[PDB]
RNA sequence: GAUGGGGUAGCAGAACGUUGAGUGAAUCUUAGAUUUUUUUUUUAUAACUAAAUAUAGAUGAUAACUCAAGUGAGAAUGGU
């Protein structure tokens, strides 16, 4: 998603879209610019090596 | 008229215009000996600042 | 130069051969019109492409700006008695434009996405079929009217860029002889 | 009353008063640990200085290129490039290469369709049913 | 950095030059090529050579930079072709004489025939660039050379107001092809329609330079066959040059003012009347003799095309195709001279 | 066909009868005036100056007219102070006096009362609009085949036509 | 030499005065109908001759203007006119496959032919004053 | 290349021809004596000349593929000359895919239901390429019945002469004559 | 998705779209899409 | 005597001396990757 | 100014490519190694030039010669 959110604000220029203001990624479900919980707070088990 | 080629075998053999005939090939280990303005030549011509043109033909 | 809004809808219940008419239907129209067409159409995935339009409608005001100059492009027409944009589709459709900031319906595609579920079909000789459940989305890409007045420009410099129709062209010969015929 | 038209340009026809090679630039690219380069690396010892000397008006670049086949890139004057792969080749087949880069112009190659071109009209103009003797059906 | 040392020794104060020095020039491979690729004689070195290189906009200084050899240029290219178009077309009119003095010598075909010898351009000028690159500055505006034409009294009005000009005192005033007289940096931008001027102008004044150098180092004569060889040798379709108003009644001035009869328009063949694409041939006859012939689709538009061929065949008169030049006697002995015709100029009338 | 050879055999057309009377001994200029058009080149014999020597009689001798179409007559009826009562006229009521009117009036071309006054700016302007509204009524398929009138007439008079 | 006939000599200055010449070259015994200036892309590879190489053609089989033709009975002869070319190097087509093949037969046998063409340029083509001869 | 490069404007331009099929043809007759006994082109000879004009294939610059072809107006079709007794004799078939609808009329009863004209269309119908420039080639073939027809303004003319009038020949050679007073 | 239940993320562009519509805020282009050094 | 890069043909044609300036302006890196480190947030979660 | 030129069954010669291996603790890579694409050129089942997108310092890719085969698929009412 910055892969392509860096070529937009390259090309548009002025007309650069406000990202913050749009609708949560159905896929994870999180905002514009937030992390998850599980990301965030770095619970997830690890391997033991 | 032939324009200046390298024969693999032969050497480098220089302009000739049977127009008015001359096919002289150079062949050596140096590039003053094939018959070709080398670098040298170059600094030579360069240093000849006082050669100038007859002002009846300027 | 020119806003632009790239929507996908959700996963809707229905096949690619039924949503593709509802798709073409749309396509072209302003979202205002797009809509009334929707909301009076007898189609049970017309309600969900209403509600899906309006969404991208949403997008395209927020994050992208679009449709937001109405108030200035009113005044001209009115306050200064302008004479109004006149273009013509690519298809052919004349219309007016007062204002170049109206949304519409530039492109539209449907694909298909994953298998809803699955039906068994018990026929006759104990026969057994898998009947595959569909769903499908919907791409609309949102413009404003600008580019289709841009694009107008662009054809009729075309046009005008061919030249004149002359009675007798010079048409080439293309066979090359080496001879004289004539 | 005649006016003068500011369009049109006169035309040039490389090799009538003057001729130029087309051939204006050549990269030489070698290796010397790839092994599909010993034929490159012996041309350019033995046959490439006497051939450099042949061309005076030809800019001869030669530079290393490691981890890569060798190549021979000839610049043309319209801007088009030529490149030949010369790997595994003998020092007196990249010779050959070289002179179907110097021959060569940079146009594209063309199915042979007609042998003249010509942009100068007709000596004989062009037909016409009204300028002859007349027929009759 | 130390894996990376440079390709070409310089010293630390090379990268601040307006435009390499000229002992650089004896040791890049490109010049040496493009001085063996127009078949140069040995006589200019390779450091006069790099100087016709070297743009006036690259380099403030008058040495070092191409004004002073593109001036001493632009004056034999002009002369030669003006004196050879004058002796092939003795009766061109004279707005097509500056069109056609244009056509060979203008800067849109010496920018052709400086991409036909293989010369690039440098990006931007400095003097780390090797010297076989044609270097100029595309943003400053006010480069230009020195002419020989004058600035109008009206100019202003004359593009402001629509005034009128004239084509007799474009001889005297203007310049040579006609035209009036006088008419950090960031590099994050595009092309302009000014810049590509300055890209031909700086394309121009190096071809005019080259014939500069030889010019001083050959001589007289060597600078003629440079010019009869690259320049004179294209080919332009001077017919195509024509642009008539109201042409029947330009050829029935002409006709009055050598004393023949006056022109009729006759039918010679015609086809296809009442028809979509209909064809007449109508033949335009002063007493007997027939002056030209046109055939177009309207009867109308053929008497028209008919009195322009006419016309053409007036102005396009040519002694031959490889006339003598005055240019011819001040050279080595040669042959008496001959008096060429000389016209007594285009028609004037309604 | 199946080969580009095969192609070139059944599209073949034989060189002119002329060429075909080849010389069996020695060489021979023959006379070959081809039915095509002439260029501009070829200047007639009317247009060389006396000083040129290349004025040879026609190749055939070295070996009616057809229909009038346009032949005007210039005539000049009107004498000077007829040309002062043109200008007054125009300049009093330029609606009654058009140049038809005084055309017909003094036994004049149009154009030529034109060359002698021009009604006032008004009135000038006027015309312009009244074909300028003319050229609104036209639709899209009248007003672009009157567009190509006026270019093939321009094209005409650059040699383009 | 064989005196050329004394048509030919009062004619030729009628042949060389018109504006436009052309010539019917032949090389290898093909004609090539040309005129100054055109290119001439053989459709064989002229072996020996590198790019600047000037050839004198002098076998014409037609040398005519609009109005006037000069034929040879085998050829003109060649001290009555002067053509000359230069060579501007070779150019090649694109490689284009044949494939033989027969009806159920799965071999299918493959030919690669990629032939080079040398191009000329007619860069003089006058005709000479015979008032002397 | 030379010898194309110009203005073939001309070239491709449609020509208005016209042959009459009662007067006799000497180059298209059979019987070529004596004066007499000169018939005109017969019907299958006076389409096959047709045919070739048609096709554009008199012309120098004649393609296949260009639709170069020119006009042909023929008159006096009702005069159409046939040799034997085609005329009462020959049979012409049509029929529509119905098995029973065959049709068949001879050549006297089709030249009174559509006259002669009819007849010589389809003579020379059959002689041109099959493809899909027939339909607009048989198209330029104007055949009338008698002497009048709308074209008597687009046949080529030269010098004010119609070609095949009594003296346009002498029109076309004043002509030429004048054409060679030049450079 | 015409029963969805609307998410607080889609009542807040609801909000934005009356506000932008009926005047009260001017759109702006976007600050945070992209952190890069050219800034333009 | 070493291979020519893309930077060498820069320098050249004279353009490099302005990329230079730029690429310093922007505060970007002049033939390097700058003070920046490798992409963690996978490495942070115990991607293998 | 060498001679020769269709081909099934069939026989024979010479090569390319795929996978793994040795030389290899070798060579090359943010001055872009590698990117299923596009493009260019070279007598070309192959490689190469350039371009565009992404971003790797080796669990990356690799010339040359050699070694071993689970090595080449429009055809089995083949199988998934
Ligand atoms: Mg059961
Ligand atoms: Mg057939
Ligand atoms: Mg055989
Ligand atoms: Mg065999
Ligand atoms: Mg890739
Ligand atoms: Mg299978």
């Amino acid at each position: 998603a910055a892969v392509e959110a860096r070529n937009e604000d390259w090309m548009l220029g002025p007309l650069a879209p406000r990202r913050e203001l749009d609708e949560i990624t159905l896929s994870n479900g999180n905002f514009f610019g937030s992390l998850s919980p599980t990301r965030a707070l770095l619970e997830s088990e690890v391997s033991e090596e | 008229k032939q324009v200046r080629r390298f024969i693999p075998g032969v050497g480098v053999q220089d302009e000739v215009d049977f127009s008015k005939v001359g096919a002289v090939v150079r062949d050596g280990k140096r590039a003053g000996d094939l018959g070709v303005r080398t670098r040298s030549d170059w600094e030579v011509i360069g240093k000849m600042k006082s050669v100038l043109p007859k002002v009846k033909a300027l | 130069t020119e806003r632009k809004l790239v929507y996908k809808t959700g996963y809707l219940p229905t096949s690619v051969k039924k949503l593709v008419h509802l798709s073409r239907q749309i396509r072209g129209k302003t979202v205002s019109e797009a809509l009334v067409q929707m909301q009076f159409s007898k189609k049970k995935m017309a309600k969900e492409v209403k509600t899906e339009l309006l969404r991208a409608e949403a997008k395209a005001i927020v994050t992208r700006g679009m449709g937001l100059g109405k108030a200035a492009a009113a005044a001209a027409q009115k306050e200064t008695g302008a004479e109004p944009v006149k273009i013509q589709t690519k298809d052919g459709k004349h219309l007016e434009i007062r204002d170049p900031t109206r949304i519409y319906v530039a492109e539209t595609f449907v694909n298909k996405g994953f298998t809803r579920g699955v039906e068994l079909d018990y026929r006759a000789r104990g026969r057994v079929f898998k009947m595959n459940k569909p769903t499908t989305t919907m791409t609309v890409v949102l413009k404003e009217e600008k580019t289709r007045i841009r694009e107008h420009q662009e054809r009729v410099a075309k046009k005008l860029r061919q030249g004149p129709w002359v009675h007798l062209p010079d048409r080439p010969v293309t066979s090359q002889r080496q001879f004289y015929s004539w | 009353t005649v006016k003068a038209l500011t369009q049109i340009s006169s035309a040039g026809r490389n090799g009538v008063g003057a001729f130029v090679l087309q051939c204006k630039k050549l990269d030489i690219h070698y290796s010397d640990w790839a092994g599909s380069s010993r034929g490159m690396n012996g041309f350019i010892k033995s046959l490439l200085p006497k051939f450099a000397a042949a061309n005076p008006q030809i800019e001869f670049v030669v530079s290393p290129r490691p981890a890569k086949h060798p190549i021979l890139m000839g610049h043309y004057i319209n801007g088009r490039t030529k490149a030949i792969c010369v790997r595994n080749m003998e020092p007196l087949e990249i010779l050959k290469k070289a002179e179907l880069l110097r021959d060569a112009s940079g146009e594209k190659p063309q199915k042979f369709k007609k042998p003249v071109t010509s942009t100068n009209p007709s000596v004989r103009g062009v037909w016409s049913p009204y300028h002859g003797q007349g027929m009759a059906v | 950095n130390d894996r990376f040392p440079p390709l070409e020794p310089l010293p630390p104060a090379a990268e601040s030059l307006p435009s390499p020095l000229p002992e650089r020039a004896l040791t890049s491979a490109k010049l040496a090529a493009l001085h063996a690729r127009l078949n140069l004689s040995p006589k200019i070195p390779l450091q006069t050579l790099a100087r016709t290189l070297v743009d006036a906009s690259a380099d403030e200084n008058p040495q070092f930079n191409n004004a002073n050899l593109a001036f001493v240029g632009q004056t034999l290219i002009n002369y030669h072709i003006a004196e050879w178009l004058l002796c092939k077309y003795p009766r061109l009119p004279q707005g097509i004489l500056f069109s056609a003095m244009k056509a060979y010598a203008g800067p849109k075909p010496l920018l052709q025939i400086a991409r036909s010898w293989g010369v690039d351009t440098a990006a931007v000028p400095g003097g780390e660039v090797d010297p076989g690159l044609l270097q100029f500055d595309a943003l400053k505006p006010g480069v230009a050379i020195t002419n020989f034409g004058y600035k109008r009294t009206e100019l202003a009005y004359l593009e402001k107001f629509k005034w009128r000009r004239g084509m007799a005192s474009r001889v005297v005033l203007d310049d040579d092809f006609g035209d009036v007289v006088r008419s950090d940096v960031s590099y994050d931008r595009y092309g302009n329609p000014d810049t590509r001027a300055a890209a031909e102008r700086a394309h121009a004044y190096f071809v005019r330079a080259v014939v500069g150098a030889i010019y001083a180092h050959c001589g007289r004569e060597a600078a003629k066959a440079f010019v009869k060889a690259h320049i004179m040798s294209r080919t332009l379709d001077i017919a195509k040059l024509f642009e008539f108003k109201y042409p029947t009644r330009e050829l029935a001035a002409l006709c009055a003012r050598e004393d023949f009869e006056p022109p009729v328009a006759r039918l010679l063949s015609e086809t296809g009347r009442q028809s979509r694409t209909p064809v007449f041939v109508v033949g335009i006859y002063s007493g007997s003799d027939k002056l030209g012939e046109g055939a177009a689709s309207s009867l109308d538009h053929a008497r028209f095309k008919a009195a322009m061929n006419a016309l053409k065949a007036w102005y396009l008169y040519s002694p031959g195709e490889n006339p003598r030049v005055p240019s011819d006697m001040l050279e080595e002995g040669a042959k008496p001279w001959t008096p060429a015709y000389i016209d007594m100029g285009e028609v004037i009338s309604r | 066909q199946s080969t580009a050879n095969r192609t070139k055999r059944m599209l073949n057309i034989p060189p002119h009868e002329s060429f075909l009377n080849v010389p069996v001994e020695g060489d021979r200029i023959i006379f070959n005036p081809p039915s095509s058009e002439a260029s501009v080149y070829h200047t007639p014999f009317k247009f060389l100056p006396r000083s040129d020597p290349r004025r040879r009689a026609n190749i055939y001798k070295l070996f009616d007219l057809p229909p009038v179409l346009y032949n005007p007559t210039k005539s000049y009826n009107v004498t000077p102070e007829q040309v002062e009562e043109i200008r007054e006229l125009r300049a009093k009521d330029p609606k009654k006096y058009s140049v038809t009117y005084l055309s017909n009036k003094y036994n004049c071309t149009k154009v030529f009362i034109m060359m002698c006054t021009q009604a006032p700016r008004e009135h000038q302007e006027q015309h312009k609009l009244a074909r300028a509204r003319t050229a609104e009524n036209w639709g899209p398929r009248r007003a672009a085949a009157k567009l190509d009138a006026r270019r093939r007439k321009e094209m005409l008079h650059r040699g383009e036509i | 030499q064989p005196p050329i006939s004394q048509q030919v000599k009062e004619l030729l200055p009628v042949l060389a005065a018109q504006p436009g010449h052309y010539t019917t070259i032949h090389i290898h015994g093909k004609p090539y109908l040309v005129t100054e200036g055109d290119t001439v892309k053989l459709p064989f590879k002229m072996p020996g001759v590198a790019p600047g190489d000037v050839l004198r053609l002098n076998r014409a089989s037609v040398i005519g203007s609009r109005d006037l033709t000069l034929q040879g009975a085998p050829y003109v002869d060649e001290r009555l006119f002067e053509c000359r070319a230069i060579v501007m190097g070779t150019e090649s087509e694109p490689m284009r496959v044949m494939i033989k093949k027969k009806r159920r037969c799965r071999k299918k046998k493959h030919v690669f032919s990629k032939h080079k063409y040398t191009v000329l340029r007619i860069n003089q083509l006058k005709i000479n004053d015979v008032s002397s001869l | 290349m030379s010898q194309t490069v110009g203005a073939t404007r001309l070239a491709y331009s449609r020509v208005w021809h016209h042959i009459s099929a009662v007067t006799p043809h000497p180059t298209l007759s059979t019987i070529k004596a004596p004066s007499e006994a000169i018939t005109p082109p017969s019907l299958g000879r006076l389409a096959s000349r047709i045919a070739t004009i048609l096709m554009g294939k008199h012309k120098p610059i004649w393609d296949p593929s260009t639709d170069c072809g020119d006009y042909v107006v023929v008159t006096n079709c009702a005069g159409l000359y046939t040799t034997g007794h085609k005329k009462w004799r020959k049979t012409y078939y049509r029929h529509n895919t119905r098995p029973g609808s065959l049709q068949a009329i001879t050549m006297d009863a089709l030249m009174e239901k559509h006259g002669g004209a009819e007849v010589l269309r389809k003579a020379v119908s059959g002689m041109l390429p099959k493809n899909r420039l027939r339909d607009k080639r048989l198209a330029r073939l104007k055949a009338f019945e008698g002497d009048a027809h709308p074209y008597k303004e687009n046949l080529v003319r030269f010098g004010g002469k119609v070609v095949g009038a009594p003296g346009w020949e002498e029109a076309v050679k004043a002509i030429r004559e004048a054409d060679m007073e030049r450079l | 998705p015409s029963q969805f239940e609307v998410t607080k993320d889609r009542k807040a562009i609801k909000a934005r779209q009356s506000k932008f519509l009926s005047g009260e805020e001017t759109w702006a282009p976007g600050k945070v899409n992209a952190f890069l050094n050219s800034k333009i | 005597p070493r291979r020519v890069t893309p930077v060498d043909k820069e320098r050249m044609v004279g353009r490099w001396k302005v990329i230079q300036k730029e690429l310093q302006k922007r505060e970007l890196p002049v033939l390097g990757t700058g003070n920046h480190g490798k992409y963690v947030e996978l490495k942070w979660l115990g991607s293998k």
